[PDB]
């Protein structure tokens, strides 16, 4: 079935209303172009981020103002910009289509869908720059949102208007980080409440894209596509597609934020909106500065970082969570672009790669990984489980060199030791595998409650994993209680410990021996 | 007739055409208008350069997406001026002067030039005086210089917050002065957390916030440690007031400088940083002295770059700071407020020619007990308490009576456990450290030392707790 | 004799580890400003 | 023009290309050579200011569509065995599977001298 | 350059040679200096694209 008749009375309808009023036009003429560069002569009336109209449909931005010339990037199809074509003045800054017509969709930076499934439905539109909140709009970041990650969920939580950095040097596993915490937010969809809703929006900068299908395709297995928009600026686009993506991806989820909605949107790698804004600059013969970089990048990146934000209940109660991505090189944190980015962000997660290959995935160092926010973003129950956490990990991790002088350690320090260790194996994760928080609470009060240190350190995972499914299929009142309560009870504790010892007369290690104490 | 016009607009600079008779001096404020009804507002320039044939240029203080070149420039014939008084304390400030909780308030106030000059060399103090904060961990190993600078080492989950509330209370209430922060750079979000803290804890009516944030350009990130420094200087000139000025995090107004000096097209010095960073850093911190009797003492927020101390910028810092406070998170954990680490903890004046003797003897025993005992934590941890000596048990007990009676209840707390603040004398300081050496107190047990004032304080609780002597 | 010499060679290593971080500082620093000196140095042979 | 050959195996015939490609990093390096002798400011290595954009013009074409099948495979130069510099270091962004050799382990004698704590698949 | 033009005479007819460039880093530094006073845009360690 095709409504070929309708496709005819389209175009018909469009054909018998067109018009277009002889209006007086104020134009330019391209004097040199070079590189996606164009410089235009002319256009008196033209202001600073003003988008200009080559010839072919070619749109460009105003970016350096002179007496002699405008200096325009051109924002794609540059192979076609030649001396002496004229340029239109359009009378508006960058401006993009929001809406709620935009989830599930793959767009350009500039509202365009790329996915081929039909023109988006768009409410309004939203300008790129348009000021962050105040500081007397905002309020204090207290509602918790879940990565579903137990390391990032426990030791570096996250809240619903907090910026986290997921900074690491490469195949690290940040781009899983993000995707997971997309992909935890499908049973919070789920619940129909815009109170509990998060709409999702992912930015690709500078990707191959298969790897933007190959994320599109993970979402979509996790039926995470009916709330999350991508925006995607892959490696073959110009510099200015690249450098406005994060700014496009941005103002949505602007519209959502405002309309008292929770957004979260990953900006994954910044680093290359930052070498593409350097490409420009220096193709516009700014100054440069360290590492050739404009000398207003970090104004780029604290700009755009600053408008996630937590917004008070006169302006609706709305948020936006950010979740920036930093690849390092060699572990450089002191490098240039990832200290601008460590120094705006509200927390950091430093994945690294020997943790990866010591089978510690994510490959989160809950040593030197921070947020500022803390146990104001977690619910009673994992903030009481969690507290003792990390202690427990820095004994362990200040221990580990007397890890084969057992013998000659104190009974205490061999304890430390021990749990520990089963703590290390806590924290580890299967990829595309997000957990409930009520599922962590019950994961680390396995931990930190003593439980695991009659299972071998080589079973602990297996053994919570069993755990939950025994606790999915025959004890959902303790789950229902930690979910609806948002804590664990002395009642609850009691039940949950006579479940785990049951368990544990049930349960048959690897090595042959018994679980029980 | 006699007004500029926008010539060339190259992100955050803006090169400004003047009438012949009419250019403006360096550093001037001037003002444009971006008329385009979604980014309608008004830019306020500052002359940088005059770069010939009446050209001007000036860099934005505000984003200039939207301006049109040939747009009308006002010269306002001054620097950029803030508004100063009684009336600026209890409300927010933006690095112009502007309030951003009551959008207008301010206008008629006597407005000040931010750029001043230090005072004249026949007015600075030649001899170095202590300030006596009252905190018993300060005045004894860590004592400030009234109208210094002291650096401050703590993160977040330190109580660097709380150690902020505390220090303007006890300037207001131990010295009748002031409080004026400077967040150089601060982030929205920590900005309006710290407004709304101040205001629960009600010592936002001793306190000028002015907040240079990060999502602006580096004008103002590099003029808003200037504005709040005015603002203090008309405390301490004009109202005869003694000042704590707090710059968050000193290191963005090197960065904001640096930065602005890469847009002017400078040539960069070593590492990075601008050409002349010694001389701004200078510029700055020279404003921050005592003059008349009266002082601007300040505790600025200092960030190391990659952990290199002789990175130029915290070398270039380090030559104003009289004094450093690393908050420890290793003794947060112990319960000791405030978290001051007494042995990365220094001061420049903890000298028998400024302290006197019998300080500067009570504070390096402390500081030795301390450090033994830190060393034999390590022996105590992994192999035990109990296969330690009798002469080193007898150490490890006495150490810790000293490290948990350094702790205070602090005047930020009463709000949370309704106890007053406690002021001890540096001389009951010096007498109660001195008897905790010598041993008077091996024999109380630890719990009667936590956050106490000074020795009566310390018998009271410990008679509660059925031991006297 | 091997308490005593393992507490040397922990103060050995330390006094170590603190010489190549100081050189390692150094070098960081003076490879930022030579890449400095070459982008500028570009920059001015365009102008 | 290599790639424009496999191009029309792939799009007008459509038949299994395969695509060998030895030290596609001149393609860069050459880029490099010229950049200041078109008039553009040098980058943070001396490299050009459009280095990712022009290796993604290029590598965003070598890539299988819908039915239509690619196996690609590129020799990667790393000046001076540092995989922070710029040039691999923008390549990596590209690939679906990484075979990275160490001079520490040619040292060895091991061949082929694959790094396997660095070397990745998809 | 001379040298290679001397050796490839005899190349080109049927003979072996066998040519050293003693210090080609000599010559790098040769062209380094020819090409910064001729003003053309340096590079890494000031030296030519080419
Ligand atoms: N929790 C995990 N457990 C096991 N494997 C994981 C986990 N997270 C990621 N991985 C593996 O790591 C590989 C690469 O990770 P990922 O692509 O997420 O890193 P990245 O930060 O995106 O690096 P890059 O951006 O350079 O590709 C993937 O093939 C994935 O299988
Ligand atoms: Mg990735």
């Amino acid at each position: 079935t095709i409504p070929a008749d309708d496709i005819q009375s389209a175009i018909e309808e469009y054909v018998s209303s067109f018009t277009a009023d002889t209006s007086r036009e104020e134009v330019g003429t391209v004097v040199d172009a070079g590189d996606g560069i164009a410089h235009v002569e002319g256009l008196p009336s033209v202001m600073t981020q003003e988008l200009l109209e080559f010839p072919g449909g070619i749109l460009g931005v105003a970016l350096n103002l002179d007496e002699h010339s405008v200096g325009a990037v051109i924002l794609g199809d540059f192979e076609n910009i030649e001396e002496g074509q004229q340029v239109k003045r359009t009378g508006e800054v960058l401006s993009v289509p929001v809406g709620d017509g935009f989830l599930g969709r793959v767009v350009n930076p500039l509202g365009q869908p790329i996915d081929g499934r039909g023109d988006v439905d768009s409410d309004t539109r939203r300008a790129l720059e348009l000021q962050a909140p105040s500081v007397v709009h905002r309020q204090g970041v207290k509602e918790p949102l879940q990565t579903g990650i137990k390391a990032i969920d426990a030791m570096t939580p996250i809240g619903r208007g907090q910026r986290q950095l997921i900074i690491g040097d490469r195949k690290t596993g940040k781009t899983a980080v993000c995707v997971d915490t997309i992909l935890n937010q499908r049973q919070n969809w789920e619940s129909g409440d815009p109170k509990k809703q998060v709409r999702c929006v992912y930015v690709a900068i500078g990707q191959k894209g298969t790897t933007i299908a190959a994320v599109r395709r993970t979402l979509e297995e996790g039926g995470a596509m009916d709330y999350t928009t991508i925006v995607a600026a892959a490696a073959s686009e110009s510099a200015g597609f690249k450098w406005l993506a994060p700014y496009t991806g941005s103002a949505i989820a602007q519209h959502w934020m405002y309309e008292g909605k929770h957004v979260l949107i990953i900006f994954d790698d910044l680093t290359k909106q930052a070498e593409a804004y350097r490409a420009i600059s220096l193709l516009l013969r700014r100054p440069p500065g360290r590492e050739a970089y404009p000398g207003d990048v970090f104004y780029l990146h604290s700009r755009l970082l600053e408008r996630c934000a937590k917004l008070s209940d006169d302006l609706g109660g709305g948020s936006l969570t950010g979740l920036p991505i930093i690849e390092t090189k060699a572990n450089d944190i002191s490098a240039y672009i990832p200290t601008n980015v460590i120094s705006i962000t509200d927390g950091q997660c430093f994945l690294e790669t020997d943790l990866f290959n010591q089978g510690v995935r994510p490959a989160i160092n809950v040593g030197v990984s921070v947020s500022r926010v803390g146990g104001a973003a977690q619910i009673k129950a994992m903030k009481e489980v969690a507290g003792s956490l990390r202690l427990d990990l820095s004994q362990y991790r200040e221990l580990e060199a007397f890890a084969a002088f057992a013998s000659d350690l104190d009974a205490a320090s061999k304890a430390q030791l021990e749990r520990g260790a089963r703590l290390v194996e806590l924290l580890k994760q299967p990829q595309s595998q997000p957990m409930p928080v009520e599922e962590q609470v019950v994961s680390i009060f396995l931990g930190t409650g003593g439980h695991l240190d009659s299972v071998p350190v080589e079973d602990v995972r297996r053994f919570e994993t069993e755990l939950l499914d025994h606790m999915r299929a025959s004890e959902e009142e303790i789950l229902t209680e930690i979910r609806d309560s948002q804590k664990l009870t002395e009642e609850a504790a009691d039940k949950l410990t006579e479940v785990i010892k049951n368990f544990k007369k049930g349960f048959a290690a690897t090595g042959g021996g018994s679980v029980v104490p | 007739d006699t007004s500029g016009r926008v010539v060339r607009v190259t992100g955050p600079v803006v090169d400004v055409e003047f009438p012949r008779g009419s250019i403006p001096e360096l550093f001037n404020a001037l003002h444009a208008e971006i008329t385009f009804e979604s980014l309608a507002k008004t830019l306020t320039l500052e002359v940088a350069q005059h770069l010939g044939d009446n050209l001007v240029r000036t860099i934005s203080l505000q984003p200039t997406d939207g301006l049109v070149r040939g747009v009308e420039v006002i010269d306002t014939g001054r620097s950029i001026s803030v508004p100063v008084g009684e009336g600026v304390k209890g409300h927010v400030f933006n690095a112009l002067g502007d309030c951003l909780d009551e959008p207008g308030y301010g206008e008629k106030f006597e407005h000040w030039s931010i750029h001043r000059k230090p005072p004249a060399f026949e007015e600075l103090e030649p001899r170095t005086e202590m300030l006596e904060t009252g905190l018993k961990v300060v005045d004894l190993l860590t004592p400030y210089v009234r109208g210094g600078k002291i650096a401050l080492f703590g993160g977040a989950g330190v109580g660097k917050t709380v150690l902020i509330q505390e220090m303007i209370n006890r300037i207001a209430r131990n010295f009748g002065g002031t409080s004026v922060f400077a967040g150089v750079g601060e982030r929205t979000r920590e900005g309006n957390d710290l407004w709304v803290e101040l205001a629960e804890a009600n010592v936002l009516k001793d306190t000028a916030l002015v907040f240079g944030q990060m999502d602006e350009p580096p004008g103002t990130r590099m003029r808003v440690a200037l504005s709040a420094l005015t603002m203090a200087e008309w405390f301490r000139d004009e109202q005869g007031q003694d000042v704590l000025l707090f710059i968050d995090n000193i290191f963005r107004f090197t960065q904001a400088g640096s930065e602005v000096s890469t847009l002017l097209g400078r040539m960069p010095s070593a590492v990075g940083y601008q050409p002349t960073l010694a001389d701004e850093m200078g510029e700055l911190q020279e404003r921050i002295t005592s003059t008349r009797g009266r002082s601007i003492t300040s505790m600025q927020a200092v960030y190391v770059p990659a952990d290199d101390y002789t990175d130029p910028a915290p070398a270039t810092t380090f030559a104003h700071l009289d004094a450093t406070t690393e908050l420890s998170r290793a003794v947060f954990s112990k319960g000791i407020f405030p978290a001051v680490d007494p042995l990365a903890s220094s001061s420049t004046i903890l000298d028998p020619s400024v302290v006197g003797d019998e300080h500067y003897r009570v504070a390096q025993e402390v500081i030795r007990i301390l450090q033994r005992y830190k060393d034999l934590q390590d022996i105590i941890a992994i192999l035990g308490i109990d296969e330690l000596s009798e002469e080193d048990k007898q150490l490890v007990n006495r150490a810790r009576r000293i490290e948990r009676f350094l702790s205070q209840n602090m005047m930020a707390a009463e709000q949370f456990t309704g106890q007053p603040g406690s002021t001890v004398p540096v001389k009951e300081t010096i007498e109660a450290f001195d008897r905790l050496c010598k041993g008077d107190f091996d024999h109380v047990p630890e719990q009667a030392f936590f956050l106490i004032g000074g020795l009566d304080d310390l018998a009271k609780k410990a008679e509660s707790l059925g031991a006297k002597l | 004799s091997r308490q005593r010499a393992m507490k040397s060679a922990t103060d050995n290593a330390d006094d170590l580890i603190k010489a190549l971080t100081l050189m390692a500082n150094r070098e960081r620093q003076a490879q930022i400003t030579q890449e400095i000196s070459e982008i500028v140095g570009g920059a001015n042979a365009l102008a």
